C-alpha cells in the first residue's frame, strides 16, 4: 500500500528541512532549474558549488527510488523513502546553525536554500538558466507613502521572495490578511512619518502593490504572537485560488493556485513537527493528479481535494497550523 | 540619521530612526524598545534577504524609508 513517492527519513529533528525539500521537489521548475544548473557547474569542472551538486544528487535519489520501486514494489515493504545527508552537511557548511540536531524554521531553512541558488547563479553569471531563483520566487514591491500634511507621494521599490501576513489583529481570511499587508495603513502617533517636503513629522498613509510577479507565491503565515511569545493556532480560511489584482500596481488576468502547504504542529514556537502538503500534477502515475499527497517525514499518504480543504478549515481545528502556503501561476 | 519602517507581527508599521552604521543587534535593541520582543527571537527580512547580526544596514543598502519585515522563529523537527 506504499504509495510511488519517496519519503525523507528524519535524521535527527530535522523535519523543518524534510517538508521544505518535498515542496521544492514539487515545485514547478526547479528540478529542472537545478539541472540546467548542474550540467553548467560540471561541464566547468570538467574544464560554493555544493548545494546544487548535492540537491542535484538528492533529486536524483528520489528519482531513481521513484523509478525501481515502479519496477519491483515488492522489494519495498516498509516505507519509500531516503535520507538528505549530503545536503544536510552542505547547510552545515554554509550556515553554522543547523549544525547538531535541533529544531528549526522551515521558512528559514527555505531562504537559506534559494539565497544560495541565487548566490551559485550571480557568480556563474558574473564569471561568464542562470535566473532561476529570479524567475520562480522572486517579485517587486512599491511601497507608497503619503504624507498626510502635504498629500506628497514617495516611492520605493523592493524586491521579494514571500509575502509575510498576520493571521490575527493586534473567521478571517487570507484576503483579509493580505489586506492587512498591502491596503493603506495609516502611521500615526509614536510612528510618524518624516516628510522631507514638510520637514515635520506628520502622519502617513503607505501602501503597497504587486509589481513584477514570480512564478510561485509563497505566503509566510505570521502564525505567532508576543504580549511572551506564544503561537497561534486558529488558521485563516485558505483558499483553492488565488488573485493578486487587488493589490497590483496594473490590472492582471493572473490568478495563482495552490499547490503546496507546510504545516506546523505543537502548542508553542520553540519546537514541534512539520509536514508538507502536495498537489501532484508510468500509467500509474495518474491516478494520482489532482490528489494531496501528506508528507510525514518517511511516510506519504494521499488524500482528496475536498478531504484536504476541510483539514485546513479553522472549523475543524486542526493541530497542524498552516505555515507556509505556495500559489504557482495558473 | 535616517527613519526606515518595520512591518511587525500583526502587519502593523512601526518606524525607527538608525543610522547606516548602526548594526543589526542595534536595530533589534530599538525593535524590543518598541515592540518587546528579544533581539534573540527576531528574525529581519529587507528586500527576500535575511539581515544578519554582525552587518550595518549599509552593508545592505537600507536607506531611508526601507521596510524590514519582523518575524519570528517557528521552530521545528
Ligand atoms: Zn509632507
Amino acid at each position: 500500500n506504499l504509495l510511488p513517492f519517496v519519503g525523507l527519513n528524519n535524521l535527527g529533528n530535522t523535519s523543518y528541512l524534510n517538508s521544505i525539500l518535498q515542496v521544492l521537489y514539487f515545485c514547478p521548475g526547479f528540478k529542472s532549474g537545478v539541472k540546467h544548473l548542474f550540467n553548467i557547474i560540471s561541464r566547468k569542472k570538467e574544464a560554493s558549488y555544493e548545494l546544487i551538486c548535492s540537491l542535484q544528487s538528492l533529486i536524483i535519489s528520489v528519482e531513481q527510488l521513484q523509478a525501481s520501486f515502479l519496477l519491483n514494489p515488492e522489494k519495498y515493504t516498509d516505507e519509500l523513502a531516503t535520507q538528505p545527508r549530503r545536503l544536510l552537511n552542505t547547510l552545515r557548511e554554509l550556515n553554522p546553525m543547523y549544525e547538531g540536531y535541533l529544531q528549526h524554521d522551515a521558512q528559514e531553512v527555505l531562504q537559506c536554500i534559494l539565497g544560495n541558488i541565487q548566490e551559485t547563479c550571480q557568480l556563474l553569471k558574473k564569471e561568464e538558466g542562470f535566473e532561476l531563483v529570479e524567475k520562480l520566487f522572486q517579485g517587486q514591491l512599491v511601497l507608497r507613502t503619503r504624507c498626510l500634511e502635504c498629500e506628497s507621494l514617495t516611492e520605493r521599490r523592493e524586491d521579494f521572495q514571500d509575502i509575510s501576513v498576520p493571521v490575527q489583529e493586534d473567521m478571517k481570511t487570507l484576503r483579509w490578511a493580505i489586506s492587512q499587508f498591502a491596503s493603506v495603513e495609516r502611521i500615526v502617533g509614536e510612528d510618524k512619518y518624516f516628510c522631507e517636503n514638510c520637514h515635520h513629522y506628520t502622519e502617513a498613509e503607505r501602501s503597497l502593490l504587486f509589481d513584477k510577479m514570480p512564478e510561485v507565491i509563497t505566503i509566510h503565515l505570521k502564525c505567532f504572537a508576543a504580549s511572551g511569545l506564544s503561537k497561534i493556532n486558529t488558521p485563516l480560511l485558505t483558499p483553492l485560488k488565488l488573485s493578486l489584482e487587488e493589490w497590483s500596481t496594473k490590472p492582471t488576468n493572473d490568478s495563482y493556485g495552490l499547490f503546496a502547504v507546510v504545516m506546523h504542529s505543537g502548542i508553542t514556537i520553540s519546537s514541534g513537527h512539520y509536514t508538507a502538503s502536495v498537489k501532484v500534477t508510468v500509467q500509474s502515475l495518474k491516478e494520482y493528479e489532482g490528489k494531496w499527497l501528506l508528507f510525514d517525514d518517511s511516510e506519504v499518504k494521499v488524500t482528496e481535494e475536498k478531504d484536504f480543504l476541510n483539514s485546513l478549515s479553522p472549523s475543524t481545528s486542526p493541530t497542524s497550523t498552516p505555515y507556509l502556503l505556495f500559489y504557482k501561476k495558473l | 540619521s535616517m527613519q526606515i519602517f518595520v512591518k511587525t507581527l500583526t502587519g502593523k508599521t512601526i518606524t525607527l530612526e538608525v543610522e547606516p552604521s548602526d548594526t543589526i543587534e542595534n536595530v533589534k535593541a530599538k525593535i524590543q524598545d518598541k515592540e518587546g520582543i528579544p533581539p534573540d527571537q527576531q528574525r529581519l527580512i529587507f528586500a527576500g534577504k535575511q539581515l544578519e547580526d554582525g552587518r550595518t544596514l549599509s552593508d545592505y543598502n537600507i536607506q531611508k524609508e526601507s521596510t524590514l519585515h519582523l518575524v519570528l522563529r517557528l521552530r521545528g523537527g
